[PDB]
C-alpha cells in the first residue's frame, strides 16, 4: 500500500498490484556499465546475454518462466517474470542461477556463442541505430575519461578481448549482496517473497563490498562522426545536468518538459504549445526532436536530441533551440511552466504507472538502492507543483546560461556549425 | 531561418563577414585585404575632413 | 490590414438594420460601379491584396477550377489594362457575379489565426 | 455500446472507444487509414489546435490507433478529468469537421508517411499478402491507404457514418470508475450517435488454402505462410507461436517472426523468415516447413504460453481465456505462401 | 556462327548479330539488360564517341536490341561500307572495355530509364508476370534490370564471356551480298571469338498451368492470361490471336491486347484486357474466358493469319512457316492468370 | 595547365634513358623531400589542383574508399598546417606510399578530351 522494505541480510523489497494478472521477481546490482573500466567494457551486457542464452531460457520455459534483463549506467538488473502463484518457481530459478550454478552457463560452447552474438549485437547498433549511437557518444565526450563515458553495451573492441575469466572478474567483485536488491512487482505480497527468501540458507562472499573509482566529471567538448552517405543528420547536445537526488531533479525535468519532443509528421505534434515550434516549422528545419534531463548518481545531462533531412539549414535548427533555452533564464512565461507541470505529470505517470511489472522492478531496484527507498507519485507531484517560475529562472541561470555544452552527431553534419558558435548561443547580448 | 540570413541587407553582411566558409588553414598573410579595406576607409574619412579646409 | 472578420462585423450589422441598409447600400451599390473594375472582368475578390499569409492560406484552399477562373480574369485584367481599354461591354462581370467566392476562406483563416494568437498567450489563474 | 472500467488507486487514468472498422470493414482500400488519420482533427465546435492546446494544460493526450479490426480512439490523462476526454472522444465520433483542406494538408499527408515506413519493412509487406490471398476481400483488405483506389473525401465520410454507431463500438477504461464512465458516456454525444447495427462477424469467414503470391522488393528477403485457423484452433497456435519464439523449439533461431492473430471469428498464423541473404530464406524455410509436418508436441510450452498471454492482455476486452490446457501435438496440414525480396532466388510453394 | 544475306538493288544496306542471351539465358535478374545497354560502348581499341562520330560521316547507325531470346546487335548503313559495321559489331563482341565508370555513368543510368518507362505500362508489368509464374526460372526471367538482385560489373562481364560465342550467334543480312558477309565475317574478330557451345533449347521447357499472381499498381487496370503452347500448337494460336485482333471476332473490342510469342521450343499466348475503369476488366474478362471455352472455329481467319505473318516476318530468320492450313476449332483448356491495377476490384481466377 | 599527358611524354623518356635516369632521378628524389609535403600526410596526387573539368572527371571516377582516403589526408593536412606544425614523424607518408593513385584517371580523362577536341574539328578531304 506504500511499498515494503525489509532486510535480513538480503534487502527484500516489493510493490503490490491487486489488479495485475502476473508478477515478477529479480535482483538489481547497484553497479552498472559505469563501474567497469576502459578495456573490460560491455562485460555487463555480456553477463546479460548469457543469462538469456537458449540454455538457461529453455530451462525456465518448461517451468513457465520468462526472464528480463537490462544494464544501465549506475545500475544493473536481473529479473524473472511468471504467473503470481508460481512465485517460488521464480525464487528457486533465481537461486540456481546466481549461487548454485556457475560454470553451467559459463561453458566454452555457451560463452563462445553468446560473445559471438553480443558482437553482432553491437555491430548493428553503431551501424544502423544512429539516434542512440549519437546519444551514446554524447556521454563519451561530455563525460570523457570518467565512469559514465563507457557505452552500456560496450565497445566492439573491449568486447572481443573478453573471455570468461573476465565475466567473473566483474561478477565476484560487484555481484554481491551489499550491492543488490531483490524486487517483487505485480501480483504478489511482501509476506509471500520475504518468507520464501528466509526459507533458503547459504551466503555468498559475506562482508564483501564492491569497489570504487574516481567520481565522474563533465567538460565541454565535441565528437563528430560525419557520414555524407546517410540520408539524414543526427545531433544530440547538452550541459552538465542534475543527478538523481539533486535539489533540482524535478525543476530540471520540468524545463525539459517545456520544449519537449517533436515529430513533424504526426499533425498532433505540429500543434503543441511549444514556443520553439513556431520557428522550426517554417521551412521544416527538422524531422523530429526531443529533450531530456538524464540523471545519474554523480552527474547529469540536460539537453536535447534531433534528426533532420534538412542539411543546409541545420545551423538555424541548433540556433532557434539554444536561444529558446535562454528564455528559461530571462523570460519564461509562467503559463508555459503550468503546461509543463501538467505534461510532466502525464509523462512521469506512464513511466511509473505502466501495467508491466518488469519496469516497476528496475525502477524500484535502482531507486531503493541509491536513496534507500522509492518515492511515491504523490510525493513527486507535491514537488513538481511547488515549482515557481523563479524555480526555472535560477536553475537555467546556473545550469544553462553561458555554460559548456557537449555535442555529438553523424550523417550529413557538415552544416552543423562549430563549437565557438554553438557554445556562444548559450547567452544573449545585454546592456 | 534567422533574420540576418533573411533580411535583404543583413544577408549580405552575414554572407561575407559572418557565415562565410573559410579554409581552416589560412594564416596571417590573408589578413591583408581586410587591412586593405581599413586603409581605404582611413583614406576616405581623413581626406574629406581635410578637404573642408583645403583650397 | 483592416480585418475581414472586422469588415464582417460592421457590414453585417448595416445589412441587418433595415434602417441603415436602406441608407447605405444605395451608395455602396453606386460605389462598386464607379470603381470601374467589373469592366476589366474583375470580380471584387480578385482585387484583394495577396502578399500576406492569410490570403496564401486562402488560395491554397480555394477549389482548383475556381483558381483557374481567378487566373484568367487576373490575366484578362492586366492584358486589357495594358491595352489602355475596357472590355467588350458584354464581357464585363455582371452584378450577380461579383460574389464573395474567396471571403469564406479569408474568414475561415482569419478565424483560425486569431484563435492561435489567443492560444499562444492564454494565461492562467490559480 | 458496451462500457467497462477497471478502477485502481493510480495517478494516470486512461480510456478508449474501441470501434469495429479496421481493414476488414473498409469500404475501399484503406478508408479506415484515412479515417484513423482524421480523428482528433477539427470537430464542428472544437479546433484540433484547441483540442491539443487545452489537453496539455489539463495534462492528457489522445491517439487514434488502427488495425485489421479496430479504430481504437484511446485517450490518456490525469484521473480527475475523465469527462473531458470522455466527451472529447464522443465529440470526435459525432461531428469531426471533415473539411476539404484538412484532408489535403493533414490527412492525405499523414497517410502517405505511414505507408512510407511500410514500404521499408517487408515482413509487413507480406503480412498484407497473407490476408489478401487467404481470406480475400474480407480480412484480406489493404490495411493502410495506397492511392491505387481513389478514396475521395466523400468515401471517407460515408465510412464515418458507417462505423461510428452505438451497436458498433465498445467503450473501455482502466483506472476509471465504471459508474462515472456509464454516466458521462450517456450524457455525452456518444448516446446521441445514430445506433445503426453491428458489423461484427459471428459467422466464420470464407478462407483459402494453398494460395501463393510473390513480390519484387528491394530490401531484406522474407518468406511468409498463412493459416485460416478456427475459433477452436485458437489456443493451439498460441502455444505453437510461443514455442517457436522460445528457447524450447530448436528452430527459434531459424524463424525471424511467428505469431497468431485473434478475431472473434477467426485468426491467422503467419511465420516470417526474413534476412538480407536470399539464401538464408531458402535454407531456413526448406527446414521449417519440414520439422512441423514431422510433428511438434506443443505441450511443454503450456506453462509458457499462458504467461505470454496473461501479460499480452491488458485491454479489458480479450478472446477465449480458458482453452489452454487441452493442447498436445502439432502437424502442419495445408497452408498459403508469400515470398518477398529476391524472387528468382527464393523458394516456391511447389517445393514447400 | 550461321551467316545469311538477302541481296537487293537498294541504297541502304543493313546487318545484325542475332545472339542467344535474352532474359531466358540471364544469369541474374536482367544481366542481359546491363549488357544490351553496354554494347557500342568503348571497345579496347575504339572509343564509343569515335564509333558514333565516324559512323555518321560514313552515314550509318548501330542499335543493341533486347528481348526474351535475343540481344540483336543490328547495324544499318549505306551499302558500300559493309565491312566497317561488320568489323564494328565483331569488335564490340570481343573487346568492349567494360570499364567501372562506363557502368555508373552510362550503363546503370541508361538501364534505370528503360525500367522507368516500364513501370508506367501495366500490360508489360504483367507480361513479366505471365512468364515468371508459368515458365519460371527459365523464360520466366525478369526482362529488364531492377536492382532487386545486385548485378555487379563482374556479373555483367561473365555474361559477356558466356553469350558471346561462335556456337551461340547468328549473323543476318539484308541488301548484303552473302559472299561478302562470310568473308568479312571470317576476316573479322568474330571468328576469333571463343567458340564455346550453344544454349539454344531444343528440349521443350517445363511449364505450369493454373498459376496466378496479382499486382498493386497505380495506373490503368489490366488482367492477363498465359498459355504454355507447344512446338505444335504454334500455328493454332497464331490464327487465334489474329482473329481476336480482327473484325471477325466480335470480341476484338473487349480485348486490348492478344498475341503469341514464338521460340524454337515454345511460345506464350497472352491476352491483355486493359482499361482505367477497374470495372471494364471484370466486364470484359468474365466474357472473354467464356466465349473461347464455348468454342471458336478459328478457320475463317486462315486467309488473314498468313498475311499477318508474311508481313510480320522480315528477319531472314523465322519459325515454322508452313503449318497454317491444318487448323480448325479452338477450346480454352487450362490457363494462368495475372491481374494488375485495382486488385480489390478485379476478377480472381477462381471465378474465371 | 602543363598537361599530364605531356608530363608523361617527358618523364617517361627520362625514366627510360639509363643515361638520363641516373642524372635526373637523384635530384627529383632530393626534390620530393625538400617539398615538405609527405610530412603533412600528403601524397603527391593530393596536391594536384582540382578546379578544372578533367580532375572532376577524375575524382568522380576515383574508387570510393580511395576518396575517403584522400579526404582524411587533405583534412589532416589543413588541420596540421593550421597548428603550424608537422606530423608525428611516423605518421608521414613513406616513400613507397607516394604512388600516382590518381594519374591514370587524369591521363584516362585527358586522353578522352584531346580525342573529342580532335573529333570536333576533324576536317575532310574529298
Ligand atoms: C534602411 C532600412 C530601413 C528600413 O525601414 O528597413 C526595414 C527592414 C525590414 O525588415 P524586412 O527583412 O524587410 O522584413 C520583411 C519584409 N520584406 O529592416 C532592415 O532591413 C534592417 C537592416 C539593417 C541594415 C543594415 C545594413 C548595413
Ligand atoms: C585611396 C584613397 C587615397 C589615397 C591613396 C590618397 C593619397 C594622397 C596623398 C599621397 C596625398 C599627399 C599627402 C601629403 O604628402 O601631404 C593626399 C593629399 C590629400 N588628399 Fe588624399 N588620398 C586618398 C583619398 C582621399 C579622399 C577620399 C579625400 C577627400 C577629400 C582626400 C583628400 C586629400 C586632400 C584635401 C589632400 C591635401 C592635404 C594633404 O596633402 O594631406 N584624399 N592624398
Ligand atoms: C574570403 O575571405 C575573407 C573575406 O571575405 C573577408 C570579407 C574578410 C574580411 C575583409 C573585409 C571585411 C574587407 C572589406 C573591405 C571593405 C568593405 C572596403 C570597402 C570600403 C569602402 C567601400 C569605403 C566607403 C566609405 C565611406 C562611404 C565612408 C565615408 C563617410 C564619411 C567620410 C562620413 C564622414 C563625413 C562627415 C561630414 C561626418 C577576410 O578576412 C577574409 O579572410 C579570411
Amino acid at each position: 500500500a506504500e511499498v515494503t522494505q525489509l532486510s535480513n541480510g538480503i534487502v527484500v523489497a516489493t510493490e503490490h498490484n491487486p489488479s495485475a494478472h502476473t508478477a515478477s521477481v529479480g535482483v538489481v546490482f547497484g553497479s552498472g556499465a559505469a563501474n567497469e573500466n576502459p578495456y573490460n567494457n560491455g562485460v555487463s551486457n555480456l553477463w546479460k546475454n548469457i543469462f538469456l542464452s537458449k540454455e538457461n531460457s529453455a530451462v525456465a520455459a518448461k517451468e513457465g518462466l520468462a526472464l528480463s534483463s537490462n544494464i544501465s549506467r549506475d545500475f544493473q538488473s536481473y529479473i524473472v517474470s511468471s504467473l503470481p502463484g508460481s512465485t517460488d518457481k521464480s525464487l528457486d530459478f533465481l537461486n540456481q542461477s546466481f549461487i548454485q550454478q556457475k560454470a553451467n552457463l559459463l561453458s566454452s560452447s555457451n560463452f563462445e556463442a553468446t560473445k559471438k552474438s553480443v558482437l553482432k549485437q553491437v555491430q548493428d547498433f553503431e551501424d544502423n541505430d544512429h539516434p542512440n549511437r549519437v546519444l551514446e557518444h554524447l556521454h563519451s565526450t561530455a563525460f570523457q575519461n570518467t565512469p559514465l563515458s563507457l557505452p552500456t553495451r560496450g565497445t566492439l573492441e573491449s568486447l572481443e578481448n573478453l573471455v570468461v575469466a573476465d565475466l567473473e572478474s566483474f561478477a565476484n567483485n560487484h555481484f554481491l549482496n551489499s550491492n543488490a536488491v531483490v524486487v517483487g512487482t505485480g501480483n504478489i505480497k511482501h509476506e509471500d517473497l520475504v518468507n520464501s527468501i528466509e526459507s533458503k540458507n547459504l551466503s555468498l562472499q559475506t562482508g564483501t563490498k564492491p569497489v570504487l573509482k574516481k567520481k565522474a566529471a563533465f567538460l565541454g567538448s565535441e565528437v563528430r562522426l560525419r557520414d555524407d552517405t546517410l540520408p539524414k543528420a543526427w545531433i544530440s547536445l547538452a550541459v552538465e545536468g542534475e543527478p538523481v537526488n539533486s535539489p533540482n531533479y524535478f525543476v530540471a525535468k520540468l524545463a525539459a518538459q517545456i520544449f519537449g519532443s517533436y515529430n513533424a509528421f504526426e499533425p498532433a505534434s505540429r500543434l503543441q504549445g511549444i514556443k520553439l515550434l513556431d520557428n522550426i516549422q517554417e521551412y521544416q528545419l527538422c524531422d523530429n526532436f526531443n529533450h531530456f534531463s538524464l540523471s545519474y548518481k554523480d552527474s547529469g545531462l540536460w539537453g536535447f536530441s534531433t534528426a533532420t533531412r534538412n542539411v543546409t539549414m541545420i545551423d538555424d535548427l541548433i540556433h532557434f533551440t539554444l536561444k529558446q533555452w535562454n528564455r528559461l533564464t530571462i523570460s519564461v512565461t509562467d503559463t508555459e511552466v503550468e503546461r509543463a507541470k501538467s505534461l510532466l505529470k502525464l509523462q512521469l505517470g506512464q513511466l511509473y504507472e505502466s501495467g508491466n511489472p518488469v519496469n516497476d522492478a528496475n525502477l524500484l531496484g535502482a531507486e531503493v538502492l541509491i536513496k534507500g527507498s522509492k518515492l511515491s507519485l504523490g510525493e513527486a507531484f507535491k514537488k513538481i507543483d511547488a515549482i515557481t517560475v523563479k524555480d526555472v529562472k535560477a536553475w537555467a541561470g546556473k545550469r544553462l546560461w553561458d555554460q559548456d555544452i557537449a555535442i555529438a552527431g553523424t550523417g550529413q553534419i557538415e552544416g552543423l556549425l562549430d563549437y565557438m558558435r554553438i557554445r556562444s548561443d548559450m547567452s544573449m547580448m545585454r546592456w | 531561418m534567422a533574420f540576418r540570413k533573411s533580411n535583404v541587407y543583413l544577408s549580405l553582411v552575414n554572407s561575407y563577414i559572418i557565415d562565410s566558409p573559410q579554409p581552416s588553414s589560412i594564416n596571417y598573410w590573408w589578413n591583408m585585404g581586410s587591412l586593405l579595406g581599413l586603409c581605404l576607409v582611413i583614406q576616405i574619412v581623413t581626406g574629406i575632413f581635410m578637404a573642408m579646409h583645403y583650397s | 490590414p483592416q480585418s475581414f472578420t472586422s469588415i464582417a462585423r460592421i457590414g453585417d450589422y448595416i445589412l441587418k438594420s433595415p434602417v441603415l441598409s436602406k441608407l447605405c447600400v444605395p451608395v455602396a451599390n453606386q460605389f462598386i460601379n464607379l470603381a470601374g473594375y467589373k469592366k476589366l472582368g474583375l470580380k471584387f475578390d480578385d482585387l484583394i491584396a495577396e502578399e500576406n499569409p492569410i490570403m496564401q492560406t486562402a488560395l491554397r484552399r480555394l477549389p482548383e477550377d475556381e483558381s483557374y477562373a481567378r487566373a484568367y480574369r487576373i490575366i484578362r485584367a492586366h492584358q486589357t489594362e495594358l491595352t489602355h481599354h475596357l472590355l467588350p461591354r458584354n464581357e464585363w462581370i455582371k452584378a450577380q457575379e461579383d460574389v464573395p467566392y474567396l471571403l469564406p476562406y479569408i474568414l475561415e483563416a482569419e478565424a483560425a489565426a486569431k484563435e492561435k494568437d489567443e492560444l499562444d498567450n492564454i494565461e492562467v489563474s490559480k | 455500446l458496451t462500457v467497462s472500467a477497471r478502477d485502481a488507486p493510480t495517478k494516470i487514468s486512461t480510456l478508449a472507444v474501441k470501434v469495429h472498422g479496421g481493414s476488414r470493414y473498409a469500404t475501399k482500400d484503406g478508408v479506415a487509414h484515412l479515417l484513423n488519420r482524421f480523428n482528433f482533427q477539427n470537430t464542428n465546435t472544437r479546433s484540433a489546435l484547441k483540442l491539443v492546446r487545452e489537453s496539455e494544460l489539463l495534462g492528457g493526450t489522445f491517439k487514434s490507433t488502427l488495425d485489421r479490426e479496430y479504430i481504437t480512439l484511446k485517450a490518456t490523462f490525469l484521473k480527475d478529468d475523465l469527462p473531458y476526454y470522455v466527451n472529447a472522444l464522443a465529440d470526435v465520433l459525432y461531428k469531426t469537421a471533415f473539411k476539404p483542406h484538412e484532408l489535403t494538408e493533414s490527412v492525405l499527408p499523414a497517410a502517405r508517411y505511414d505507408y512510407a515506413v511500410a514500404e521499408q519493412c517487408p515482413v509487413k509487406s507480406a503480412e498484407d499478402q497473407l490476408y489478401a490471398i487467404t481470406f480475400r476481400k474480407g480480412l484480406g483488405n489493404p490495411l493502410l491507404y495506397d492511392g491505387v483506389e481513389r478514396v475521395s473525401l466523400q468515401d471517407i465520410k460515408d465510412f464515418a457514418d458507417k462505423v461510428y454507431t452505438k451497436e458498433n463500438l465498445e467503450v473501455s477504461g482502466e483506472n476509471v470508475v465504471e459508474a462515472d464512465l456509464k454516466r458521462f458516456v450517456d450524457e455525452s454525444l456518444l448516446s446521441t450517435l445514430p445506433a445503426g447495427k453491428s458489423l461484427v462477424s459471428k459467422s466464420e469467414p470464407k478462407f483459402f488454402l494453398g494460395e501463393e503470391n510473390r513480390v519484387r522488393f528491394i530490401g531484406d528477403s522474407v518468406a511468409a505462410i498463412g493459416i485460416p485457423v478456427n475459433k477452436a484452433s485458437l489456443a493451439q497456435y498460441e502455444v505453437l507461436a510461443n514455442y517457436l519464439t522460445s528457447a524450447l523449439s530448436e528452430l527459434s533461431g531459424l524463424i525471424s517472426s511467428a505469431k497468431l492473430d485473434k478475431f472473434t471469428d477467426g485468426g491467422l498464423f503467419t511465420l516470417f523468415v526474413r534476412d538480407q541473404d536470399s539464401a538464408v530464406v531458402s535454407s531456413n524455410i526448406k527446414k521449417i516447413v519440414a520439422d512441423l509436418k514431422k510433428g511438434k508436441d506443443l505441450s511443454p510450452a503450456i506453462n509458457y504460453t499462458k504467461l505470454k498471454n496473461a501479460v499480452q492482455n491488458e485491454s479489458v476486452s480479450s478472446p477465449i481465456e480458458l482453452n489452454f490446457d487441452a493442447v498436445k501435438d502439432f502437424k502442419l496440414g495445408k497452408f498459403n505462401y508469400v515470398a518477398v525480396g529476391d524472387v528468382s532466388n527464393l523458394p516456391y510453394l511447389d517445393e514447400l
